[PDB]
């Protein structure tokens, strides 16, 4: 769960293809089962892959299990990184969980106090507006 | 040949308990929350006075002049009550409560009316500035269904 | 040759009453105790005030400012309610109650919180010092099974 | 030559219904009265407050601050509930009830305890003075057999 930064753009492609593509980029050797799912659409910018993966899982796709050398996977939206300069990322977690409800979309907290969201643009926009708005009362030190 | 009156009436009281189960289980939780609210209040006094006398919200319990220890303001279903910049939050214990409300909490916060203040009651909130708070969104918030009609206030209620 | 539907169904309602007998008999007792508790409470007020105003627990009903006569604080299942050094004990009548709870009683006692007090509810207790009570072990305590979940307090509950 | 199993078992269920007839018919009436009682109560509040605040029993529903119209406090088996000088009487409808309890009624009345009051429940009564009532002897009282164990109070109960 650490990698080079990437931008994932997938317009109506088999998750098996996204997976292989992700193995061809040295993001492990990835192998599915045979019939995992189908086709998905995502479009990410500035996301390390191992995250764009966790995030792909939550879209439609699978869960991942690693043997070590190989990993087995079994059965636009966008991603944007939000810097949080002023507040701690965990203090947002209550409010951010409360927008999601039983929706799709997710939020991931990286160690360097940045939030990452996959979702539809409309749920991304909401999550950014709240994260920045709560960050903004934190900049007045 | 005969005995079905004893068999059905033992099985109607069994299903009666199953129907009476969720009613007593939210009436029950709704009752355990109504107290977190009572424990939260009565601490409005300290906080109100501190604010009106100094023009600044009490930073913590000790500032407000209350059990310097959050855990010292607990109850049966309340694991505590902390004052954080005038905002008073009540946490639900983990033992003796419903099931979907334990470890969950609410908040009471006030607003400068100028010469006095007005209090609000609702889901957890954080104070930003002396006259602004926000959803203490934690997913730890007591679910709207368990909150009285008098404690449905939103972070921006005026 | 024939008539067994009338004979079995009269004998299933008979055995249904026998199965419904112990359920109504503890639900019943548990109900008669829930009142001894209500009669005991509401007298917390007098006792609390007396303590906070003087710093000493009311010695008896008259001190607490309540029906100077224990027997004057009785009920249907309650034969009385006596205040003995801040401890309020409720006695179950002998007529109109279960069978294993009559003449039996419980107690409500409080503890100095310093500036306020906290109340407990449970099996009979005696007060030792201003901040300590002990089991009035004697055999007339209402059995744990008949006491609410809110009245399971032990002599040393804090 | 043969068929008596069908003939007897159809005639044992027939006689079983005849034996189950009076049981369901008083269980039933006793159930319809238990409500007249619930409709009568909950109006104790108004009456109690009126008395404690003024020291005089509410003359009628409007005084007590309840549906100014007796008929507005009716139910399924209850044709109404009237407050007459603190005494609250509940009348049994004429349709949807037993047979020996319709148009029949009971009363709830209280007594000055001095600082509070105690309530009674029983067969119809009239108020004489602020601390005395008497049997509204007239023939329309719900029969003792239909009244709960908790509503067997006599005009002079204290």
């Amino acid at each position: 769960y650490r990698g080079k930064r990437v931008s994932f753009e997938f317009k109506d492609i088999d998750i098996q293809n996204l997976l292989r593509v992700i193995a061809e980029i040295s993001k492990k050797n990835i192998v599915v089962a045979d019939d995992v799912s189908g086709k998905v659409t995502i479009r990410l910018r500035n996301v390390p892959w191992d995250q764009a993966l966790d995030l792909v899982l939550r879209t439609k796709a699978l869960g991942k299990e690693e043997f070590g050398n190989i990993i087995r996977i079994a059965p636009d939206l966008m991603v944007n990184l939000l810097p949080v300069n002023y507040a701690v990322a965990a203090d947002m977690a209550a409010r951010v969980k409360d927008v999601l409800s039983e929706r799709g979309s997710v939020t991931v907290d990286q160690r360097t106090n940045v939030l990452i969201v996959k979702d539809v643009r409309s749920n991304t926009e909401r999550a950014r507006s709240l994260v920045r708005s709560l960050d903004t009362q934190t900049p007045q030190v | 040949f005969t005995l079905i009156e004893l068999m059905i009436v033992i099985a109607i009281v069994g299903i009666l308990a199953a129907v009476a189960l969720p009613a007593y289980q939210d009436y029950t939780a709704r009752a355990q929350v109504s107290e977190a609210i009572l424990l939260a209040e009565g601490q409005k006094s300290a906080v109100t006075e501190y604010y009106l006398n100094h023009g600044k919200w009490p930073e913590n319990n000790t500032s407000a002049g209350v059990a310097s220890s959050p855990t010292d303001i607990k109850g049966k279903y309340v694991k505590e009550v902390e004052v954080k910049n005038g905002v008073v939050t009540a946490t639900m214990l983990s033992s003796g409560v419903n099931n979907e409300i334990k470890g969950k909490k609410l908040s009471l916060w006030a607003r400068r009316e100028n010469g006095s203040v007005k209090w609000f009651c609702g889901q957890p909130v954080t104070r930003t500035d002396d006259d602004t708070v926000a959803d203490a969104k934690d997913g730890k918030e007591i679910d709207t269904k368990h909150l009285p009609s008098t404690c449905r206030d939103n972070f921006d209620a005026k």
